């Protein structure tokens, strides 16, 4: 439920991460999404790699897993001056055990102590008993791959929904009868648009009776339905005579 | 009322393998035939014309004892001169 | 997708031991000589050792002289520095990079250019 | 605060099922004169769903107890109500229903409707009760019990007060298909009426999207509340409540399925088929229409699938001279040794 | 998995009551329509009682009065009550329930004594 | 006149898959992503519907050389039965062929 | 921004007792995980307990069979019982609350035992 | 979310202004109503009609305003005659979806007419 | 940041390269001959344009 400018945010100093994947960063302010997810973290600079669709590593695997369809942008922060202390910030635990790999999306906090052997631990160390989430100790003076690092995910979905989040992007007058190339909420395409009688269901966006062409949509300004019809086309056919009979 | 033909399987086999409808052995007579194994249908000495092609010179059809019976095509009434 | 990585950095003691890795993707490191380099806080980097592509010519460092030792897995696209009888004058982080011949003969005892510096590891030794 | 009530005895009740019943609008799409096939969660033809009445009668005589156990939620429940007295007022659902864990309620204040979120201590017998006496002005005087305390609640929604009450088998019939997908609370909703019925009747009717509520919380857990016209404080034994609960309510469980629906020229969902019910039904969806002529169809294909997954190498040979080594008696001196030959 | 199994016949004398409980594995209600029938000896078999999904309910002119059809909702089954039993009613008394494929059972015999 | 109308629908049909791409609509890909990964897709995309063109087209070519030799047998029936008297057996009608 | 209230901390002999104590006054959504975290100087961190408001017990082998902790479930706070403290024990401890969305720091309590 | 509703326009005191709740199709009910409310104070209701026709309206709207439906756009406006300074306000459009009774109105969206001299 | 078909702050306002591009860059480092010790200003970046 709100109008985004990315593009101002994309010039922040030059920050070195905007990796999107499924949209073009330049040609993201025109497209615009039904909802906007942002999942927050510190990471290290050598599993940065490991945020990533289809990606393995100890963090993809155990913390944090990015489906194989993934559609969103990644960005992140240098945060040396920030989470990084001199005598180490180990306020960041990360899960290096797991029973089994992570879903996408998956927080399943579980802070049980996993059996390495076949003696159950029962929730207490000893042998073969280790506690997966280990803490990171960031410094200042540590490596680049060492070092914290602010990430944040920006998920969306371009679902079949009426959006929430759109740029800034004014509407203009609406035309009719003749053919235009119409953007309806991120919807494009082009056609002629015609006055249609059909009813809607109130919940109801597009209609479309041969399963892959959207014929009528529904304007979010005005609400009156429109139907579109395709901008006409046709081959051409050549008349004639021999060449030497007559031209 | 329908009847069910596995394609080329004996009829040993149907109930236990696949993962829906079941089938269940008292569900008919589960008549075996060249074809395959056949459910939902009876067996009649009987020939006529071939209603339905079932294949292996085996034809269905409907009657009013499941509604479906099975027979081994006649190829028309005998004649002699 | 041309990576240099090391692994294998840590805290040892004075006379004690370790093994650096240093692993390549998205490229053959086979085909690339590799070289391990050294910059400590205060330092300039000067030259650990270098291996050939083939692995048949080693270079070594007087300062490191008969305490470092390389070795190079082609087949799995790695190559090893092992240090044996730690000094803390070896406090420093180490780069893994690759090159090719620079000149005429088969040693690499002179230092050229570098393309792929990797992250790079620091090996503190202190005690 | 709450009430404690009596117990529930773990009264066995009947069944029934719908019979072509709980099929709503998957798509925000708008087809017309169409044939379709949608993968999805329905709820399965002729499947039985349990039914409760809002009040049972163990005896004639009056002892009657309100029958509202707690039931599962997977993957979302549909929801029938027969009544004419809105007997039924709302339903709360959660993990373990208490402030431990966070929850979701709906509700009707009388004649409001109310939606909150967040961890309220719910006691065991949530209720509203409602009673009148002639004397005075009383006119369905109510008690709401339904929870404890509720602290940090986020979502919140108030309506205007209306509804009217008796305070004649026009047995109002209500269907809901509530599902928690995607941290959203789905709740498609369809109110018809219909007369001179005893149990649900078999009838067929469209079921229409009336609103999303964004909650997104962990749910595995769901109730009901209903109308008492009663107290526990003085409860009479016959007539205290509505015609002995024979208005009552129907739980079904939704499966993931694929069916074909039947969209007419006016993009109202008239016929439905169940593609997995009957080898007909397969053949219908196959062939992407309701009639069928005289022949033989082939729907798919079938496999046998391997039981257990069996792995062997050859184990053949002897035992191995390892007992000789390492619980040898004596061993060899440092400079003539003794190795062994294994193999 | 016997399907439509019958139990409850037996000896009996004319004018008793006796009680039998086909009943079947799968789902009561999707069945649409379950009947029974009847062969005396020396004679073809013979219709007794039907009931569909709906609720509609037809006998034959020996049925009517007498035992009447029912199905608890509980169980899935089916009871015929038998009542005022006659010499003329000694048969094998059998169940069916037709799915989308016919089903049967082996029936059950009923003899009165008179 | 069903068969033809069939293997047209399917074709239509065909436009509704991605084929192995993110998306199966060409507008989105194009108002999203930039030239180089753009037409990595493109690419993937004509190949599967020129795959599903040629399949249609190979099957009219059959279909059409069918209906081919069902008209000339249409034309030599037309010239014989019809425009006289024929005396091949069955070629007209059973039994003797009077017109 | 959920505030760890942490108390209980000072100067016990040999063999003495404490009751220390953290109280999250955050909005605390969804179930909750309660962990108490032991950070020495010239160290890294090393947990205590993270006993859940529900179960998996979750105690450490460093100090097994010596400390255990009680939970308020009225008011959400976790009070970590302190006895026979040995000085290898000496160290600072911090309140830890795990929540849904993200995890929480306390301000350190300062324990020193020694004799 | 269904209903969705605009129009309305800034205007001079002693004017004639006509509001609407646009119509989203064909859909259910028995009362539509008219609401307002101004920053600092409640809000309150401005019209009612029935399904019959009966008409509800404020002490303060009385004689001036008029509601008029239309089942051909399912349509319902409303004419503002003798406006004052103290009519400006969001308006509403509360519907009467029958739910569990009646409830679950669809006022949610408003329009925001200002009437002053300035 | 030369690389062709990729974008960046030189790809795209200081030297942009064809996705047909058929040639070779050549890359070296320069420390001992380009950097001095008070810092060589001389050289030009460019960060915004139209
Ligand atoms: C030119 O036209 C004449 C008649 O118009 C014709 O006879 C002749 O064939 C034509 N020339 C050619 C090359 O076809
Ligand atoms: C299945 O039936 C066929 C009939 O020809 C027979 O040859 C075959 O042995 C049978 N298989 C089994 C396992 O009984
Ligand atoms: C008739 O069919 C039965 C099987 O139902 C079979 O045993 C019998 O041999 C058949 N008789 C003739 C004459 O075919
Ligand atoms: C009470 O109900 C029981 C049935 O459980 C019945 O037998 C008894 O006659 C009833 N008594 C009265 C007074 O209604
Ligand atoms: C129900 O409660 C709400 C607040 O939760 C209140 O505004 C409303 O007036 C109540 N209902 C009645 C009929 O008083
Ligand atoms: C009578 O009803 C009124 C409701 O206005 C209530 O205030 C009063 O207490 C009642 N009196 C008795 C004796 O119940
Ligand atoms: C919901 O809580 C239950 C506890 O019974 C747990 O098993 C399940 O994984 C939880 N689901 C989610 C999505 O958190
Ligand atoms: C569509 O529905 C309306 C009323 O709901 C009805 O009058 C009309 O006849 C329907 N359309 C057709 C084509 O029958
Ligand atoms: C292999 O088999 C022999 C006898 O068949 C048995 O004595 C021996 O223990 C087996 N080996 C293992 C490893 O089980
Ligand atoms: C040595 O012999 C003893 C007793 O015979 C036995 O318990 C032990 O397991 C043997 N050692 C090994 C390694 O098996
Ligand atoms: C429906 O009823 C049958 C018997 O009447 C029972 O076995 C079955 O479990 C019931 N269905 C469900 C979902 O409980
Ligand atoms: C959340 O609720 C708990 C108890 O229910 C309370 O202690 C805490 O202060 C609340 N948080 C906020 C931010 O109000």
């Amino acid at each position: 439920n709100c109008v985004a400018d990315y593009s101002v945010l994309y010039n922040s100093a030059s920050f070195s991460t905007f990796k999107c994947y499924g949209v073009s960063p330049t040609k993201l302010n025109d497209l615009c999404f039904t909802n906007v997810y942002a999942d927050s973290f510190v990471i290290r600079g050598d599993e940065v790699r490991q945020i990533a669709p289809g990606q393995t590593g100890k963090i993809a695997d155990y913390n944090y897993k990015l489906p194989d369809d993934f559609t969103g942008c990644v960005i992140a922060w240098n945060s040396n001056n920030l989470d990084s202390k001199v005598g180490g910030n180990y306020n960041y635990l990360y899960r290096l055990f797991r029973k089994s790999n992570l879903k996408p999306f998956e927080r399943d906090i579980s802070t049980e102590i996993y059996q390495a052997g076949s003696t159950p631990c029962n929730g207490v160390e000893g042998f073969n008993c280790y506690f997966p989430l280990q803490s990171y100790g960031f410094q200042p003076t540590n490596g680049v791959g060492y070092q914290p690092y602010r990430v944040v995910v920006l998920s969306f979905e371009l679902l079949h929904a009426p959006a929430t989040v759109c740029g800034p992007k004014k509407s203009t007058n609406l035309v009719k009868n003749k053919c235009v190339n119409f953007n309806f909420n991120g919807l494009t395409g082009t056609g002629v648009l015609t006055e249609s009688n059909k009813k809607f269901l109130p919940f109801q966006q597009f209609g479309r009776d041969i399963a892959d062409t959207t014929d009528a949509v529904r304007d979010p300004q005005t609400l009156e339905i429109l139907d579109i019809t395709p901008c006409s086309f046709g081959g051409v056919s050549v008349i004639t005579p021999g060449t030497n009979t007559s031209n | 009322q329908v009847a069910v033909l596995y394609q080329g399987v004996n009829c040993t086999e149907v109930p236990v393998a696949i993962h829906t409808w079941r089938v269940y052995s008292t569900g008919s007579n589960v008549f075996q035939t060249r074809a395959g194994c056949l459910i939902g249908a009876e067996h009649v000495n009987n020939s006529y014309e071939c209603d339905i092609p079932i294949g292996a010179g085996i034809c269905a059809s409907y009657q009013t004892s499941q509604s479906i019976i099975a027979y081994t095509m006649s190829l028309g009434a005998e004649n002699s001169v | 997708q041309v990576q240099l990585q090391e692994s294998g950095g840590g805290l040892v003691q004075p006379g004690g031991s370790l093994r650096l890795s240093c692993a390549a993707s998205g490229f053959t490191l086979d085909y690339y000589a590799i070289g391990w380099f050294r910059q400590a806080p205060g330092k300039e980097r000067e030259g650990v050792s270098c291996i050939s592509s083939s692995g048949g010519r080693t270079n070594y460092a007087d300062s490191v002289k008969g305490r470092f030792t390389i070795s190079r897995d082609n087949t799995k696209n790695t190559v090893y520095l092992q240090m044996n009888s730690l000094k803390p004058e070896d406090t420093a982080v180490y780069y893994c990079a690759a090159w090719e011949a620079s000149r005429w003969y088969c040693p690499l005892q002179f230092s050229a250019d570098f393309s792929s510096w990797g992250q790079g590891t620091q090996v503190t030794v202190s005690s | 605060q709450c009430v404690n009530l009596t117990t529930r005895t773990q009264l066995p009740p009947a069944y029934t099922n719908s019979f072509t019943r709980g099929v709503y609008y998957p798509d925000k799409v708008f087809r017309s004169s169409v044939l379709h096939s949608t993968q999805d969660l329905f709820l399965p033809f002729f499947s039985n769903v349990t039914w409760f009445h809002a009040i049972h009668v163990s005896g004639t005589n009056g002892t009657k107890r309100f029958d509202n156990p707690v039931l599962p939620f997977n993957d979302g429940v549909y929801f029938a109500s027969t009544e004419k007295s809105n007997i039924i007022r709302g339903w709360i659902f959660g993990t373990t229903l208490d402030s431990k864990t966070q929850s979701l309620l709906i509700v009707n204040n009388a004649t409001n409707v109310v939606i909150k979120v967040c961890e309220f201590q719910f006691c065991n017998d949530p209720f509203l009760g409602v009673y009148y006496h002639k004397n005075n002005k009383s006119w369905m005087e109510s008690e709401f019990r339904v929870y404890s305390s509720a602290n940090n609640c986020t979502f919140e929604y108030v309506s205007q007060p209306f509804l009217m009450d008796l305070e004649g088998n026009f047995k109002n019939l209500r269907e809901f298909v509530f599902k928690n997908i995607d941290g959203y609370f789905k709740i498609y909703s369809k109110h018809t009426p219909i007369n001179l019925v005893r149990d649900l009747p078999q009838g067929f009717s469209a079921l229409e999207p009336l609103v999303d509520l964004p909650i997104g919380i962990n749910i595995t857990r769901f109730q009901t509340l209903l109308a008492l016209h009663r107290s526990y404080l003085t409860p009479g034994d016959s007539s205290s409540g509505w015609t002995a609960g024979a208005a009552a309510y129907y739980v079904g469980y939704l499966q993931p399925r694929t069916f074909l629906l039947k969209y007419n020229e006016n993009g109202t969902i008239t016929d439905a088929v169940d593609c997995a019910l009957d080898p007909l039904s397969e053949t219908k969806c196959t062939l992407k229409s309701f009639t069928v002529e005289k022949g033989i169809y082939q729907t798919s294909n079938f496999r046998v699938q391997p039981t257990e997954s069996i792995v062997r190498f050859p184990n053949i040979t002897n035992l191995c001279p390892f007992g000789e080594v390492f619980n040898a008696t004596r061993f060899a001196s440092v400079y003539a040794w003794n190795r062994k030959r294994i193999s | 998995q016997v399907q439509l199994q019958e139990s409850g016949g037996g000896l009996v004398q004319a004018g008793g009551s006796l009680r039998l409980s086909c009943a079947a594995s799968e789902s009561i209600f999707r069945m649409e329509l379950m009947e029974w029938y009847h062969q005396a000896p020396g004679k073809q078999r013979e219709l007794v009682a039907t009931i569909n999904r709906c609720g509609s309910t037809n006998y034959s002119d020996s049925v009517k009065g007498r035992f009447i059809i029912s199905s608890d909702n509980a169980k899935n089954s089916v009871y015929l009550q038998m009542n005022s039993l006659k010499d003329e009613d000694t048969a094998v008394y059998s169940c069916h329930a037709r799915t989308w494929t016919s089903y049967w059972g082996r029936g059950t015999q009923v003899t009165v004594s008179s | 006149v069903n068969q033809n109308a069939q293997a047209l629908n399917t074709l239509v049909k065909q436009l509704s898959s991605n084929f192995g791409a993110i998306s199966s609509v060409l507008n989105d890909i194009l108002s999203r992503l930039d030239p180089p990964e753009a037409e990595v897709q493109i690419d993937r995309l004509i190949t599967g519907r020129l795959q599903s063109l040629q399949t249609y087209v190979t099957q009219q070519l059959i279909r059409a050389a069918e209906i081919r030799a069902s008209a000339n047998l249409a034309a030599t029936k037309m010239s014989e039965c019809v425009l006289g008297q024929s005396k091949r057996v069955d070629f007209c009608g059973k039994g003797y062929h009077l017109m | 921004q959920v505030q760890l209230q942490e108390s209980g901390g000072g100067l016990v002999q040999a063999g003495g007792s404490l009751r220390l104590s953290c109280a999250a006054s955050g909005s605390i959504f969804s179930p909750n995980t309660m962990g108490w975290f032991r950070q020495a100087l010239g160290k890294q961190r090393e947990m205590v307990a993270v006993i859940s408001s529900i179960a998996s017990t979750q105690y450490a082998n460093f100090v097994k069979g010596r400390f255990t902790i009680t939970r308020d479930n009225t008011k959400n706070t976790v009070h970590l019982q302190m006895n026979s403290l040995i000085p290898e024990d000496t160290a600072v401890y911090y309140c830890y609350a795990v929540d849904k969305s993200q995890d929480y720091w306390g301000q350190g309590t300062q324990v020193t035992v020694s004799s | 979310v269904q209903l969705q509703e605009s129009g309305g326009g800034l205007v001079q005191p002693g004017g004639s202004l006509r509001l609407s709740c646009v119509a989203s199709g064909s859909v259910t009910f028995n009362s539509m109503g008219w609401y307002r409310q101004a920053p600092g104070k409640q809000r309150e209701l401005v019209a009612q009609i029935t399904a019959g026709g009966d008409t509800h309206y404020a002490d303060s709207v009385k004689g001036r305003f008029t509601i008029s439906e239309h089942r051909g756009k399912n349509a319902v406006y409303l004419e503002m005659h003798s406006l004052k300074p103290e009519d400006t306000a969001v308006y509403y459009c509360h519907l009467q979806v029958p739910f569990l009774g009646g409830g679950y109105d669809y006022w949610g969206q408003g329009t925001q007419v200002t009437v002053s001299s300035g």
